This record gives C-alpha cells, structure tokens and sequence, in this order.
C-alpha cells in the first residue's frame, strides 16, 4: 500500500515560509 | 515561557529519546481562548474544505480523513492570534537549530487549522511523511477548552517505533504537541463525537525538502 495516498496533503511549490 | 530552557532543556531531549514532545499550558488561557475564537470564526464564516492527501487514486478522501481545513499564513486579519501562537512555535524551532537528530530546520508549512466535525469523524492510521517530502517535525497546537475524550473520542494516538507502549494525546486545550513526522510515528485520530480543533505546522528539513521539490518540479 501507498503510504502517500493516507498522508496528509502539503503544497509542494510556492508556499514555504523561510525561517 | 522562556524558549531557550524550554527547547534545550525539554523539547530537544524528548524529542531525541522518544520522539514525541507535549508542552502543555503552552500561551496561557486568555491567549488560548482568543486562538479558539478566530478558528470558531473560520469555521463560521465558511473557509475549511475538506482535508485532502498526498496522492489520491480511486476513494474519496473522506474514508481517510474526516477533518475540514484551511491555510494560514498568520497574518490574516482576524488571524492575528493564530499568528502568535506560529510566531511562538517557530521561536522554539529556531532555539532548537541543530539539536533535533541530525536535521537542518531551515522552514515550514502555513499552518493548516483543521476540524473534525464530531458525527465520528477522524483520520485513519497514517504517516504524515512517509515518501521524504521534507517534512521532519510535526507541531499541533490544541485549542478544545471543554473536551472530555472520555465521552468525546478524538484522541490522537501515536505508535512510535520501538517502544512497549503507544502515546495517547488528548486534544488538550492549550495544548502543544511535537513528533518526528516520518514512519517512526504512525498515528491515528480516532472518532470525535463533538466539534474538534487543531492547528499543525510541519517544518521541513532542508536537504530533504531541496530534494523533494526537486521532484516536484522535473516531474
Ligand atoms: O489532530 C490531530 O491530533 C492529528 C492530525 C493528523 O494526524 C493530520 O492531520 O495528519
Ligand atoms: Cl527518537
Ligand atoms: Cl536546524
Ligand atoms: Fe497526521
Ligand atoms: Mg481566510
Ligand atoms: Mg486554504
Ligand atoms: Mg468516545
């Protein structure tokens, strides 16, 4: 089983803060 | 409280011997409850949408989890609070620069303000990072000033890898929570019988995440 299709979802480009 | 004694003196080593981390009374009842306010006002005015997933293929994304969300930056209007409290997590991260396993903790999601609506609704055992996405550290912040669990649910139950016995998380008003975000901490909400409110950041490590945006952005 895809571990990916339970995990929850983030934006992956444009939407980090730096700290 | 002074963040340097409470990342070096408690977040760090728990989280490197056990790596789980509750901090509770973490802003104070007066704080906390102007938190529980502006997320009400969310909820209210009609901003969460269903939680969604990594990867999705053939099911609706409500058999995995039941919870409804939105993104906050912080500085929002009528978000000035939940801004504080991102303000006072990213305080402790920082003071923990290079002390959490070998990670370099250079950034971090918005955070996500999440529902779970009671009617039984929660999230199935899952991984929150299970692919090297660049997640490493997964921070909750729990804002439910009556909860009892007892008759509730809505326990977030962790099983950390290697230990005799998984951690059992109240979603504890005022309440701050820390685990490593990888497959050493699969975990579950079990079912909420009443209104339930969270609001998690995951900061990224950096090589990690240079490498999963990479990823991202070849295809
Ligand atoms: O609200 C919680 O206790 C945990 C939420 C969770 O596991 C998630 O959204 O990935
Ligand atoms: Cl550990
Ligand atoms: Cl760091
Ligand atoms: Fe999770
Ligand atoms: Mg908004
Ligand atoms: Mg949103
Ligand atoms: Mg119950």
């Amino acid at each position: 089983l895809d571990l990916e299709t339970l995990a929850p979802y983030i934006p992956m480009d444009g939407e980090d803060f730096q700290l | 409280l002074p963040a340097l004694k409470l990342a070096l003196e408690y977040i760090v080593p728990c989280m490197n011997k056990h790596g789980i981390c509750v901090v509770d009374d973490f802003l104070g009842k007066e704080t906390g409850q102007q938190i529980g306010d502006e997320v009400r006002a969310l909820h209210d005015t009609g901003k969460f949408t269903d939680g969604q997933l990594v990867s999705q293929k053939s099911d609706s994304s409500k058999d995995i989890r039941g919870d409804k969300i939105t993104w906050i930056e912080g500085k929002e209007p009528g978000c000035e609070t939940i801004g504080l409290l991102m303000s006072s997590m990213d305080d402790l991260i920082r003071h923990c620069n290079g002390k959490l396993g070998s990670y370099k903790i250079n950034g971090r999601t918005k955070a996500m303000v999440a529902c779970y609506p009671g009617n039984g609704t929660g999230y199935v055992r899952h991984v929150d990072n299970p692919n090297g996405d660049g997640r490493c550290v997964t921070c909750i912040y729990y804002l439910n000033k009556d909860w009892d669990a007892k008759v509730s649910g809505g326990i977030l139950r962790i099983f950390p890898e290697g230990k005799a016995q998984f951690a059992d998380i109240e979603p504890k008003f005022d309440r701050l929570l820390f685990f490593w975000s990888d497959r050493r901490n699969p975990h579950e909400v079990q079912p909420a019988y009443a209104t339930r409110y969270a609001i998690t950041v995951w900061y990224f490590d950096a090589d990690e995440r240079a490498r999963a945006k990479v990823k991202y952005l070849t295809g």
